[PDB]
This record gives structure tokens, sequence and C-alpha cells, in this order.
């Protein structure tokens, strides 16, 4: 994160302010999801699951969201990728339409 | 040669670490890398499937993941062949160990 110097005779001393993750939990990932035969990857996160649903979240602090088409992007049919998992990729356009 | 050296006080204080220990160190490092990505250098290791960690390293150099998740097999083949070539280049009398 940062560092402050502090003088000392014939020398110098730093005080690094590092950042360290603390306590974790194991979850069941997967590389991708295809809602309509077309894959979906995370823009910056990773697909995880509390066991029942699915979410994407940043790689250093558990903070799930609902999979919208705005943190995901498509790269073609969903037959060639490994470990994909059938699910839905909820979209915000239709519910906000009405 | 060796005993001749010993024959005038010249000794060889043996190393503190024994090559078996060092080999175990490198094994530990290698397992840590191939299982925990780059995390364990910053606390406790975190298991994470390999392919996903590879895709992360690809995003590292500005290459979106789909290239990896669509060329995985080819990647594996290329890497294995490269390892074999290393085996050859070292096993062969071609000596990179001048620096030692």
């Amino acid at each position: 994160l940062m560092s402050f110097p502090q003088s000392a005779p014939h020398g110098v001393v730093f005080l690094h302010v590092t950042y360290v993750p603390a306590q974790e939990k194991n979850f069941t990932t997967a590389p991708a999801i295809c809602h309509d035969g077309k894959a979906h990857f995370p823009r910056e996160g990773v697909f995880v699951s509390n066991g029942t649903h699915w979410f994407v979240t940043q790689r250093n602090f558990y903070e799930p969201q609902i999979i919208t088409t705005d943190n995901t992007f498509v790269s073609g049919n969903c037959d060639v990728v490994i470990g994909i998992v059938n699910n839905t990729v909820y979209d915000p356009l239709q519910p906000e339409l009405d | 040669l060796i005993c001749a050296q010993k024959f005038n006080g010249l000794t060889v204080l043996p190393p503190l670490l024994t090559d078996e220990m060092i080999a175990q160190y490198t094994s530990a490092l290698l397992a840590g890398t191939i299982t925990s990505g780059w995390t364990f250098g910053a606390g406790a290791a975190l298991q994470i499937p390999f392919a996903m960690q590879m895709a992360y390293r690809f995003n590292g150099i500005g290459v979106t993941q789909n290239v990896l998740y669509e060329n995985q097999k080819l990647i594996a083949n290329q890497f294995n062949s490269a390892i074999g070539k290393i085996q050859d280049s070292l096993s062969s009398t071609a000596s990179a160990l001048g620096k030692l």
C-alpha cells in the first residue's frame, strides 16, 4: 500500500504498510456459463457459488453480485470450453423495460 | 586433490543446508505455485484450479481469457513439447552450466 521512511544514524528505516487477506472460505468455481448456447465469461471477477445459485466477485474480497450482462461478455458457442455449467445469465433490460 | 588440499590445514566447512533439504524447498515452492497461483507469497495459500490461474496470467499480458479457454489443448501440447526439448538440451552435452 505505502511506506514511510524514518531516519537513523548511518542508515535509514522504512515502515512498509502491506495488505494481507485474512480468513477464507472454499467455494465451487467454474470457467463459464452459457445461457443460450453462447458462453459468458467474467469481465474481471470469477464465477462462484454458495452451492445453489451463482455469482461473480472480485478476486480478493468475497462480495457477490447477480450475473448481469454488464460484468460479463460473450465469445461464441458453448461447446468448445471445458467445465462450463448450464445456468441463466440474468439480464436487466427486460425487467426495466416495463 | 581433495586430501592434498586437506593436508595443510585447508578445510572445507560443509554447507549448512544439505542438497536434499534444498530440493525439498524447491518442491515446496513448485507445489505452491502450481496450486495456489501467486497468492501464497501474501499469506496462506489458496487452492484454485490451474486453468483459471493460467487465464488470469493471460489477462496479465492483455489477452482476454477466451483465447485460453478455447486453445487449452493446444497450449498443453506446446508446453509438453517444450519441456521435452528442455530435457534434451540439458541431457545433451550442450553445456549451459559454464556459469557454474
